RNA sequence: AUUGACAGAUUGAUAGCUCUUUCUCGAUUCCGUGGGUGGUGGUGCAUGGCCGUUCUUAGUUGGUGGAGCGAUUUGUCUGGUUAAUUCCGAUAACGAACGAGACUCUGGCAUGCUAACUAGUUACGCGACCCCCGAGCGGUCGGCGUCCCCCAACUUCUUAGAGGGACAAGUGGCGUUCAGCCACCCGAGAUUGAGCAAUAACAGGUCUGUGAUGCCCUUAGAUGUCCGGGGCUGCACGCGCGCUACACUGACUGGCUCAGCGUGUGCCUACCCUACGCCGGCAGGCGCGGGUAACCCGUUGAACCCCAUUCGUGAUGGGGAUCGGGGAUUGCAAUUAUUCCCCAUGAACGAGGAAUUCCCAGUAAGUGCGGGUCAUAAGCUUGCGUUGAUUAAGUCCCUGCCCUUUGUAC
């Protein structure tokens, strides 16, 4: 009520509670094209942003998905009725998003379209998005059972520098 | 009434909470009084060392997680109307708008 | 029955858990984060963690 | 009008700034004057640029200095190249540029240290070993 | 002159006859029998050490002043052999600090201050400062 | 159908209330977060959730040991039969968009 | 016993002398800040390093090709 | 149907676990079968992810063209150059990609700029308090503690912004007068130290970090789960990283006197840092305060060091193992000694054979203090400073690594 906590573990708190959202999103929102979380705090309200492609399905039938969402995060987080609110925003250029490519390989891997050409297919959609460049490892136990690794790769890319953090987006 | 309004923009972002402390001096210039210039305070480095490996079985190699955290206070002699005209602007990015009213 | 979960679970690494994992060895307890040390380098970037060095 | 003059010195952490000022030349540090600070074996250390330059240079000048930080010699290191330092910084602003050259060549011919501060500062250790450089035994068998 | 201008070695020296002289400390009964801190193998060589701590403490007090029973405790601290383990710090005996701080109380050099902790009072800074004035006119050495 | 009358009961009121409902999954919370009318704990809470989610009457998600349970419409059905609810009812999801 | 230039210096520079012959010089402190002006160099190092190769480069025009 | 029970016998138990004997939710149950579910069970030689290593060196790659029946090769190199497949230059190659470099953080220069009651204050003003505080007959000075706010003055020290700042840029050599190397000026002299880090691997480790996970096993007399107790600490012995030492360049007893990273309660499940006052030899106890922190702890009054002590080369006052008796705290519980204090006991060890580790500048080494774990808490670790060397500035002898030619029955 009157805590005030300390601005180092706040911080951290803060963080750890963005994280876990993360999570529990990419757990529920997988199959339905998620592509991050965008949060911000406000007077007396919480802006809370999904962001994906298939944003339709996020939100659900009339107004039903996102209400239950926004219910589960009240109910979990400990805010109060009305202190929390999901806006789902269609991703620009969902191509150059790894994650939800990374999503979409693993859809196509579940209905049973080969290892290679479903991979394949997906460089060639981020390739086409406009992209530097790209690569894309599948790895495991692609054919027999002694495991290996595809390494799909194509344009220019890198891994070493300070660069990589914000030039690579990573999945 | 007036009295001697503080804000505190602390943050974990350096570029972003300098941005916003700017915003404020411009808002405070506009409808003028005063300002006691933005004071940095010395940054924390929230630091965490743990070993690269799951299991002990490597070389014995660590990381070194830092997080640093910002505080810029800026004082005011205002009304608290102004006040919540100028904080009401400069937000979007993680800096945290703390405003105490007086003396302490 | 009044003794199922009776044994002073107070203190030490049996009442500490993670928050993710939930196994009980390798707590980050500094900043209250309370996480296995191989969950808190799975997720540091999103707490906001980086290695500058 | 009065003639001020706030100069520090530096030695890994000891910054101590000696305060020059139009008076009777009596040089003392923290508050006590340059026959204790009490490492005692670097007096001289200390005394240098007084021992070099004479009485007669500082003469109307009396020095009010303060330290902190380091521990007791980058203390006396630091104290010895503000003194030198300031009364440098006296005789560049309120007497004549060709003295202060004339006083700069008689410290520099002696040591570089009296006005040049060391940049040396205590390295960082790295994990696999207890320091630095040295690394922890390898036992190979 | 002031007791910063003195050797505060030989200082505390002049101090503690000072105070046998006077001989309206309150010297407890333990002296002899105590050990003076978890430290310490043995206890003092000084028989009449008490004096000499009394006016040791009275010199911190006018130097820096709040100085309370820890932090009396924090300044008479050292190293701690373990023995077959590494050493590490220890505070100073309590009881004997506050004790010292009780008997400069009951003489009337010191005063327990606003905000905690002891300061010394001016009849306090005359016996200090007198002695200091002494030592500086012992002889030119 | 199962177990003490009043603390299911009481739990499967709370999950229409809401349109979903969460846990911990911490066996040991003589108390559950929320609800709170008489001990009527997690597990209970926990262990019909599952019973319900089993004959097809509730979905699910995990995520950092929590519990996640968004209730189906035929589970909706399923909870007004047994609590013997009027057709209109309005569970959680009417809630004004714009 | 160590720097040598890269590629990336030396073809920055190279490209400079042969657009902007004319603004640059032989004192390296007017033409380090003409490379600012002249091409979007992002690192204040590189760029630095670049003025000091044009310098070295103007330094051989003007003594043959 | 057949969930859940005070006795009393039994039991470790106040486990309604059982035998005994009264009653209970009242639609729970029990029995099959399908089938779950759990598992710090098995399998890292079924995998994922993550590390580690090969491999911290300079290496790796495809398009098109050329050479070969082809595997392949060229590019990717005679030569110089570089820390570098870094460059210069050669040229059946051409024009590219990664890595290296650039990059990010850090270190050190800014009397330049922007900045301040959560920095200093900084020197003023001394407006003073203040008592003889001292010098001094008295004035004027010396020194702090502070009492200080704000309508004193600023940023030297301080914090941290965004700028600048060094580039091999100058002078001299050496070098195809290229790439570059050496010196010296100015001044940090390209070099402060980290972080990031390719291709292709390994059947490296990890299923005991995961509600990442295949299959296998087990699944109510459980390998599930919880409770009590024990164990992981057991000692003919062998090895590995450590701490303490073997003293007088020391020990002890006083005295004097300088740090820097941090961290800290009001919490994810029950509690922090602690000033000051008394009581206690000591560990500690009891009172009151301050602190979600440049505010309080905290000028963090650290150690070594420095300065007076005694002791006198004696297994000595060096060393502090072992062990007896007592006293404190943490805890639900400390016996197989949890830690801490006290008195007593006083072992080997007089510098370590063959072996072999680590290191070149604020480094090694000494020296303490933070953080981690943590109720209790470091002989470990990961950071921090404080004191501060010798010797190198080279070479392939050993051990390895990189390229080229070569030989090869691998």
């Amino acid at each position: 009520m009157a805590v005030q906590i300390s601005k180092k573990r706040k911080f951290v708190a803060d963080g750890i509670f963005k994280a876990e959202l993360n999570e529990f999103l990419t757990r529920e929102l997988a199959e339905d094209g998620y592509s991050g979380v965008e949060v911000r705090v406000t007077p007396t309200r919480t802006e809370i942003i999904i962001l994906a492609t298939r944003t339709q399905n996020v939100l659900g039938e009339k107004g039903r998905r996102i209400r239950e969402l926004t219910a589960v995060v009240q109910k979990r987080f400990g805010f109060p009725e009305g202190s929390v609110e999901l806006y789902a925003e269609k991703v620009a250029t969902r191509g150059l998003c790894a994650i939800a490519q990374a999503e979409s390989l693993r859809y196509k891997l579940l209905g049973g379209l080969a290892v290679r050409r479903a991979c394949y297919g997906v460089l060639r959609f981020i390739m086409e998005s406009g992209a530097k460049g790209c690569e894309v490892v599948v790895s495991g136990k692609l054919r027999g059972q002694r495991a290996k690794s595809m390494k799909f790769v194509d344009g220019l890319m890198i891994h070493s520098g300070d660069p990589v953090n914000y030039y690579v987006d990573t999945a | 009434a007036i009295h001697r309004i503080r804000i505190t923009l602390t943050s974990r972002n350096v570029k972003s909470l300098e941005k916003v402390c700017a915003d404020l001096i411009r808002g405070a210039k506009e409808k003028n009084l005063k300002v006691k210039g933005p004071v940095r305070m010395p940054t924390k480095t929230l630091r965490i060392t743990t070993r690269k490996t799951p299991c002990g079985e490597g070389s014995k190699t660590w990381d070194r997680f830092q997080m640093r955290i910002h505080k810029r206070l800026i004082d005011l002699h205002s009304p608290s109307e102004i006040v919540k005209q100028i904080t009401s602007i400069s937000i979007e990015p993680g800096v945290e708008v703390e405003v105490t009213i007086a003396d302490a | 029955q009044q003794l199922y979960w009776s044994h002073p679970r107070k203190f030490g690494q049996g009442s500490r858990s993670c928050r993710v994992c939930s196994n009980r060895h390798g707590l980050i307890r500094k900043y209250g984060l309370n996480m296995c040390r191989q969950c808190f380098r799975q997720y540091a970037k999103d707490i906001g963690f980086i290695k500058l060095d | 009008p009065l003639q001020s003059v706030q100069v520090f010195g530096r030695k890994k952490t000891a910054t101590a700034v000696a305060h020059c000022k139009r008076g009777n030349g009596l040089i003392k540090v923290n508050g006590r004057p340059l026959e204790m600070i009490e490492p005692r074996t670097l007096q001289y250390k200390l005394l240098e640029p007084v021992l070099l330059l004479g009485k007669e240079r500082f003469a109307g000048v009396d020095i009010r200095v303060r330290v902190k930080g380091g521990g007791h010699v980058a203390q006396i290191y630091a104290i010895r190249q503000s003194i030198s330092k300031a009364l440098v910084a006296y005789y560049q602003k309120y007497v004549d540029e060709a003295s202060k050259k004339e006083i700069k060549d008689i410290l520099i011919q002696y040591d570089r240290t009296l006005l040049v501060a060391d940049p040396r500062r205590c390295e960082s250790k790295k994990f696999g070993g207890p320091g630095a450089r040295a690394r922890y035994q390898k036992s190979y068998r | 002159v002031t007791v910063k201008d003195v050797n505060q070695q030989e200082f505390v020296r002049a101090l503690a006859a000072f105070l046998k002289k006077s001989g309206k400390l309150k010297v407890p009964e333990w002296v002899d029998t105590v050990k003076l801190a978890k430290h310490k193998e043995l206890a003092p060589y000084d028989e009449n050490w008490f004096y000499t701590r009394a006016a040791s403490t009275a010199r911190h007090l006018y130097l820096r002043g709040g100085a309370g029973v820890g932090s009396m405790t924090k300044i008479y601290g050292g190293r701690q052999r373990n023995g077959v383990m590494p050493s590490h710090f220890s505070r100073g005996s309590k009881s004997v600090a506050r004790r010292v701080l009780q008997a400069l109380e009951g003489l009337k050099m010191v005063e327990k201050d606003q905000d905690g902790g002891r300061k010394l009072t001016p009849q306090g800074q005359r016996d200090l400062d007198r002695i200091a004035g002494q030592v500086a006119a012992a002889k030119k050495k | 159908m199962l177990m003490p009358k009043k603390n299911r009961i009481a739990i499967y009121e709370l999950l229409f209330k809401e349109g979903v409902m969460v846990a911990k999954k911490d066996v040991h919370m003589p108390k559950h977060p929320e609800l709170a009318d008489k001990n009527v704990p997690n597990l209970h809470v926990m262990k019909a959730m599952q019973s319900l989610k089993s004959r097809g009457y509730v979905k699910e998600q995990f995520a950092w040991r929590h519990f996640y349970w968004y209730l189906t419409n035929e589970g909706i059905q399923y909870l007004r039969d047994y609590l013997h609810l009027p057709p209109e009812i309005v569970p959680a999801t009417l809630r004004r968009s714009r | 016993m160590g720097r040598v230039r890269t590629k990336t210096v030396k073809k920055a520079a190279r490209v400079i002398i042969e657009k902007y012959y004319t603004r640059l010089g032989n004192d390296f402190h007017t033409n380090k800040r003409v490379c600012e002006e002249i091409a979007i160099i992002p690192s204040k190092k590189l760029r630095n390093k670049i003025a000091g190769y044009v310098t070295h480069l103007m330094k051989r025009i003007q003594r043959g090709p």
